């Protein structure tokens, strides 16, 4: 029963690490992208 | 001559299109995916 519960309950180190890595990459991207997105209307006005 | 700035009307064409490419690239990077709506690739979306 202990083995069965462990298998049903525990999580996979590898899968979860991969997901964490992907999400971190996404976070970096999105942060930079938002910065630039704000910058873009700013240069629109600047050129105004 | 005086009345109409056909040249400026022509220039206006160039900003949007490029901006549409800009937005496509921006959203692609933010999502992390090439295909973000079936418009871009229906077949890939389904697959």
């Amino acid at each position: 029963l202990t083995s069965a519960r462990s298998r049903i309950e525990d999580s996979d180190y590898a899968t979860e690490v991969s997901n964490m890595s992907r999400a971190q990459i996404l976070q970096q991207a999105g942060t930079s992208v938002l910065a630039q997105a704000n910058q873009v209307p700013q240069n629109v006005l600047s050129l105004l | 001559v005086i009345n109409t700035n056909s040249l400026s009307l022509l220039t206006q064409n160039n900003l949007n299109k490029s901006q549409s490419a800009l937005g496509t690239a921006i959203e692609r990077l933010s999502s992390g995916l090439r295909i973000n709506s079936a418009k871009d690739d229906a077949a890939g979306q389904a697959i």
